[PDB]
């Protein structure tokens, strides 16, 4: 009686794992080269539908970081290898051993001060401790003059040249150096080859959307209770492209996010206590980083006919340093309330017992903040904002640690490993002029740990690239595969 | 794009619109926007279309996109639909016990439901159109 | 093939002339030197393929022949009148402003003043095809 | 691998198959199998996707195949039997001299003896299509 | 059955630092070596890749 027909056209879907396409706006270099245009439609419609949502098992957000990654690789690919300059360098000893790059025991210092001397230092746009960059606890930024031996085009000449290194950038043979001119290479050549990423790479903004390709579409949660893992939800959304992304890579903190709503959102992952807290734009919570000085720039030409960008400064600048704006203190007393009331949270509800804080262990990747700022990667230690932010009784984090500021010290460090799992060592040409950033401040990427009902610790957590799923994170990809069977009765003729 | 496919669902198995040509329209799409991006690109970069990953990538949604379109036409074909908007057969369907509700249940509910039977309905549709090609055969003889 | 089919240009519009074979021979023909001349390039170069610029040069216009073949083909067969002619579509005319002089006016001047019709056209041709098929799936079960 | 056609090959003209839907069968196997592994590279490779030659090799292996599949569909829309069987064209036979054994002979030994007729008898085909179209378009103008 | 014979060479190579180097042993087989020939009254005889 019942045939099995076949009907065409059937709103019906699966799940789908497929490339998407990307489009932009900036087609200056690897737009035009590798995306579509932006079809500048960003409507949607919603469907009566329920279904399943997973932000961390997603192939929107594994395509977004897999993706930006690869961009970054494709652009470095072709530039300057720096193995030449893996020789002994020829550096001023009194700054090798006054940041600690070498040793010396005739410096025989000895300190009598008081104990009692944490300050509070507020700092905001209508004062002259910003425009002068002195500002109660900022040194030096300890840059290292070094000479070296080149060869260019030509061969049989060479020059000798002037580089300032940061003492990041340098190890430095240690032990009886009874004169001067220490002996320096780069701090990651020996065990690999640092290239330089030459192409204006982080020198300005990478956004871009995803599209799904004929026959796909992007499904969305529309919901306030989306947490980032939700076996049923009610309001989905259907579009073909994503929101517009920004790939800005950070720790601690994420800077220029495009979820940017007047709400505290956190994303759990369903089976870990790894979170991205949304901050609440209602309070203008913006970061401030400034780079002193007025930097020269020297391309020099080496054997292979590439030019490596020099940095003969010559100075003696202030560090780097950011300053922290907005109404940071009730930004985060929401973020303790809204934990608190989060459904996959069971610690304490005690505000008082929730409490930031920075990773263990001396692992610069963790325990410091990097913020690129135009081309230049910034780490900030950040114990004068936390304990600030916290209002915190510091009284026994010895000296120089136990003050309340907005502002913290930072480092600029030129040769960075990158953000992906590679371990490979990039070199940061450095920015002529000075450099300013004013960016905003949209997500704090943290663990939740707590053993009781009593200390929560929100740790800030490195790993970057977390912040891509907070930017996408609510997408579902999905194949239409509109053929369906159902019995009827009809058999043919 | 317009995704008439998604914009009707949830409205029920006893389903309006069932907008057939939207595959033909979605290929239509496809083939444009990365025709014109693939006419862009040399502009600035004319050795590198395919010799970078990007261009692996867009070609294989490039070729995906034909054999999409094609695979579904052939399986229309297989079946016997040269032009399918339920085209009805000879294969009765499976069982009594896997029935669909009209009026309740929505096309994306029934089809989860069935995957099994499409695995094997699929080889008795194919059977079918051989029986009936057979006896055309014969007919010509005659 | 020749493009003997656009050798009646400027005869104008109800001059007969109009043709369902061109683009098959066209394509038929540009199919066989195009595979005979992929087989022979492996006869001196058989590493570069698609490694160079006029690889990847072969492979769009192989493929530009072919995504042109279906994009018309599909659209005819969501019309549903891939062997009509004149098709006999039931979408009337948008309106008595725009009518051909068919002894005077040649295709090539008519489309030009049409453009803006076929885009919303071919929506209301997708849908008459859909209409008409719905309800012989209706008549097929009474 | 369903191997339809050869399966009939050693028998006679006179006796089986004029299958159709086989050749859909063939091409859904090759681009479901295709669809699998270009979905598996990138598991492990990304970057070598069409850059190096075995990527090119396998694009023009499967260019080629579609090209095929597309070539027949073409052929037999210009002769209008897409899904006619034995189509009743009406060109004559070229002579009374070749003429094959529908009870001995078989389409493989048959087809070897035509080889020089059907240079002549494609355009031939194509040029009586070609009236018969005239004809008809004149008799829908009317 | 007799002896491999493999043949005992050291060379000086340069890694990564560029400015610094060092002196390995390479043991190789015999056939992999061309070795120059004539007035040897002594010992380190001087030998080269068969193929380079
Ligand atoms: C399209 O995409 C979407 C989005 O990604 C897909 O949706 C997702 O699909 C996944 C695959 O089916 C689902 O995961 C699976 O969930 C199963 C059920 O988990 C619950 O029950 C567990 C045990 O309970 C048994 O007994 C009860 C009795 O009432 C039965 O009802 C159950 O069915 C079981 O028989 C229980 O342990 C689970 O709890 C743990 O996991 C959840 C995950 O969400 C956590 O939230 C919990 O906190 C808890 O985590 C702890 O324990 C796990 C180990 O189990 C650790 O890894 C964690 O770190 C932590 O310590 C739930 O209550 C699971 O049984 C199933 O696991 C089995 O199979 C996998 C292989 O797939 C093996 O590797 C496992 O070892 C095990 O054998 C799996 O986790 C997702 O939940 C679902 N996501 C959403 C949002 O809905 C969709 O399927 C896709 N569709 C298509 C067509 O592709
Ligand atoms: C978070 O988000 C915020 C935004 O909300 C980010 O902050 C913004 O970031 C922008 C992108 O970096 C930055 O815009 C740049 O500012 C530079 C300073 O210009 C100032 O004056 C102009 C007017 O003349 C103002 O419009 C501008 O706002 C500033 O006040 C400009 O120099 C930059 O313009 C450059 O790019 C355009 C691109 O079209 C060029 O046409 C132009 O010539 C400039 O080109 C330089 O930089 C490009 C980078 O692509 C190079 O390719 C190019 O060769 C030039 O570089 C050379 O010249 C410099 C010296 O000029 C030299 O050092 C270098 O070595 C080269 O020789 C551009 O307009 C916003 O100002 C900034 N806004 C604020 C308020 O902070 C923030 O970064 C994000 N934060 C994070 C965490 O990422
Ligand atoms: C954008 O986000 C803003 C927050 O970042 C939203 O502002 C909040 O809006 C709520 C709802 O109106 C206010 O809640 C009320 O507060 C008053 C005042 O209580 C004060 O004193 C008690 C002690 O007695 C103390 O516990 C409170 O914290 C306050 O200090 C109460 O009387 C009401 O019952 C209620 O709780 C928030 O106070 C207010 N926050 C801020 C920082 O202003 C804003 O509404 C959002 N915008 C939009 C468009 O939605
Ligand atoms: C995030 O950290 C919290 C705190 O450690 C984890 O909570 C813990 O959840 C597990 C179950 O997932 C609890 O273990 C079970 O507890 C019950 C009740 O005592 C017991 O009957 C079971 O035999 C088992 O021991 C554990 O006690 C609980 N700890 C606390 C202090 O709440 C949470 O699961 C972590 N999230 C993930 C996914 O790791
Ligand atoms: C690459 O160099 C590092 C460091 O260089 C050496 O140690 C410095 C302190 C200085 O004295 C330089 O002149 C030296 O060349 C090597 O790492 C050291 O390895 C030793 C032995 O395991 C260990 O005792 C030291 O603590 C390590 N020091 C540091 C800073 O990591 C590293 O092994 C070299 N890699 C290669 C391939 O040569
Ligand atoms: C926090 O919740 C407690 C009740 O739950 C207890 O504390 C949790 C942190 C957790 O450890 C649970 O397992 C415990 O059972 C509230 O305590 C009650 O407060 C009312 C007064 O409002 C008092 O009359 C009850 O007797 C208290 N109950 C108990 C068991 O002591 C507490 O007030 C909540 N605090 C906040 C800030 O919300
Ligand atoms: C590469 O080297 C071979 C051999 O090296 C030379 O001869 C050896 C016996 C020894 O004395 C080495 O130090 C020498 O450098 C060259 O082959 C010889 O060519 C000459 C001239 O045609 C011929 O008379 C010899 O018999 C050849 N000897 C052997 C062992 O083949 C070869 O020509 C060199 N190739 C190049 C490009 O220089
Ligand atoms: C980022 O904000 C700072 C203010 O904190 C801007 O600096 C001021 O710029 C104006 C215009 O050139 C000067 O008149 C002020 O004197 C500057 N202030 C200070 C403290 O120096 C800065 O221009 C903003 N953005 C960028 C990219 O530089
Ligand atoms: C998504 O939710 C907002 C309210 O937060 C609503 O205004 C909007 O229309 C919803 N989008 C869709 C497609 O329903
Ligand atoms: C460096 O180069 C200069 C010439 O430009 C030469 O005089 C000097 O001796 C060189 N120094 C070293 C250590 O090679
Ligand atoms: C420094 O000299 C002393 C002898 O006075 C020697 O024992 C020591 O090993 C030397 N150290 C280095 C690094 O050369
Ligand atoms: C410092 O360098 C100069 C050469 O520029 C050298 O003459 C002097 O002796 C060095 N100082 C010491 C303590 O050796
Ligand atoms: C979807 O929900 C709206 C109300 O928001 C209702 O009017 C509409 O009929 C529903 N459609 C379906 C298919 O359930
Ligand atoms: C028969 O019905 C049951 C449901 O009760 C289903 O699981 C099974 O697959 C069906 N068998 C066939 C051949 O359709
Ligand atoms: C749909 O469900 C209702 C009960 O809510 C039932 O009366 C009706 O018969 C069902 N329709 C079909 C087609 O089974
Ligand atoms: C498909 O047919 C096989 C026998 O060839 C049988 O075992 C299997 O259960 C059938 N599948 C369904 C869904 O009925
Ligand atoms: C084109 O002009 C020639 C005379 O040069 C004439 O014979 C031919 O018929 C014309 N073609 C058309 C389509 O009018
Ligand atoms: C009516 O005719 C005018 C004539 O120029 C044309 O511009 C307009 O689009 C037509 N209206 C339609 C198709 O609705
Ligand atoms: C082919 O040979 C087999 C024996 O191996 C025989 O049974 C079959 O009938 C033969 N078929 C034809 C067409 O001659
Ligand atoms: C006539 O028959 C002969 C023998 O089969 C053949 O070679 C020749 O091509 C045929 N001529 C035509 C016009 O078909
Ligand atoms: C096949 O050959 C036989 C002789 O063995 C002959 O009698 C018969 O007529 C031939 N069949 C055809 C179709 O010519
Ligand atoms: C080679 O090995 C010998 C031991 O047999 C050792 O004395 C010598 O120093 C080694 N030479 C090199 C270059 O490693
Ligand atoms: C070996 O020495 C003699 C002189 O005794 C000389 O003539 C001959 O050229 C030398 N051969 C080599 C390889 O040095
Ligand atoms: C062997 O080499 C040594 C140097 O390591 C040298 O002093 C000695 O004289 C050499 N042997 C002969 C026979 O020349």
């Amino acid at each position: 009686t019942l045939y099995v027909t076949v009907f065409y056209g059937v709103p019906a879907w699966r799940n789908a794992t497929i490339p998407l396409f990307c489009a932009t706006k900036n087609r200056d270099t690897w737009g035009t080269t590798q995306c579509l245009p932006d079809n500048g439609d960003y409507s949607e419609m919603a469907l009566n539908v329920t279904e399943s949502f997973d932000a961390w098992n997603n192939t929107v957000t594994e395509q977004a970081i897999e993706d930006v990654w690869q961009l970054f690789e494709t652009s470095i690919k072709p530039c300057v290898k720096l193995s030449p300059l893996c020789i002994t360098m020829r550096c001023n000893k009194s700054e090798t051993d006054r940041w600690g790059l070498t040793k010396s025991i005739t410096t025989t210092a000895s300190t009598t001060s008081t104990t009692a001397s944490a300050k509070v230092d507020m700092v905001n746009e209508t004062s002259s401790c910003i425009a002068q960059d002195n500002c109660t606890g900022l040194e030096q930024e300890q840059m290292i003059s070094c000479k070296f031996n080149m060869t260019g085009l030509k061969r049989d000449k060479s020059k000798e040249y002037n580089e300032t290194w940061y003492s990041a950038d340098l190890v430095c043979e240690q032990g009886n150096n009874t004169g001067n001119e220490s002996r320096c290479y780069m701090n990651h050549c020996n065990t690999s080859v640092i290239q330089e990423s030459c192409d204006k790479h982080y020198w300005d903004a990478i956004r871009f959307r995803y599209c799904a390709p004929p026959g796909y579409a992007l499904l969305r949660c529309n919901d306030t209770n989306y947490s980032g893992f939700m076996p049923k939800c009610s309001k989905v959304v259907v579009s073909s492209c994503t929101r517009m992304m920004e790939t800005q890579t950070s720790t601690w903190f994420g800077f220029n996010g495009t979820r940017a709503e007047n709400r505290t959102y956190i994303y759990w992952h369903g089976r870990d206590n790894r979170t991205i807290i949304s901050l609440n734009k209602y309070y203008n919570l913006t970061m401030k980083c400034r780079r002193p000085g007025n930097k020269t720039v020297l391309p020099v030409t080496i054997m292979s006919g590439l030019v490596f960008h020099s940095q003969p400064i010559n100075d003696r600048p202030k560090q780097a340093w950011c300053w922290f704006g907005g109404k940071w203190k009730d930004a985060i007393k929401e973020v303790k309330q809204t934990i608190v009331k989060h459904p996959r949270y069971t610690g304490t509800n005690n505000t008082d017992k929730i409490n930031l804080t920075a990773p263990g262990g001396g692992d610069p990747e963790v325990t410091f903040m990097w913020t690129n700022c135009r081309g230049e990667f910034l780490y900030c230690k950040m114990n004068w904002f936390l304990n600030w932010v916290e209002d915190r009784n510091t009284a026994n984090q010895k000296p120089k640690e136990q003050h309340k500021r907005n502002y913290v010290p930072c480092h600029i460090r030129q040769i960075i490993n990158t953000w992906h799992k590679v371990g490979k060592n990039v070199y940061l040409p450095p920015r002529e002029g000075d450099l300013t950033c004013n960016s905003t401040v949209t997500s704090l990427i943290a663990n939740i740990d707590w053993i009781d009902g009593n200390q929560t610790n929100i740790t800030m957590s490195a790993e970057v690239a977390e912040l891509y799923r907070l930017e996408l994170g609510d997408y579902k990809l999905v194949e239409i595969t509109p053929i369906g069977l159902a019995p009827t009765s009809c058999k043919r003729y | 794009g317009f995704l008439g496919f998604l914009a009707t669902a949830g409205s029920a198995m006893g389903a309006a619109s069932l907008t057939l040509t939207a595959q033909s329209r979605t290929l239509l799409a496809g083939i444009v926007q990365q025709q014109q991006q693939l006419l862009d690109v040399p502009k600035r970069q004319q050795e590198l279309l395919r010799l970078t990953v990007w261009g692996t990538k867009n070609l294989q949604t490039r070729v995906t996109a034909i054999e999409k379109y094609l695979k579904d036409q052939a399986q229309l074909n297989a079946w016997g639909c040269a032009f399918r908007q339920v085209c009805c057969t000879t294969v009765p369907w499976p069982n009594a016990s896997l029935i669909p509700k009209w009026n309740n249940e929505t096309w994306q509910e029934w089809e989860r439901k069935v995957d099994f039977l499409e695995e094997n309905i699929t080889a008795l549709l194919e059977e079918a159109q051989i029986q009936q090609e057979k006896n055309m055969y014969e007919l010509q003889k005659l």
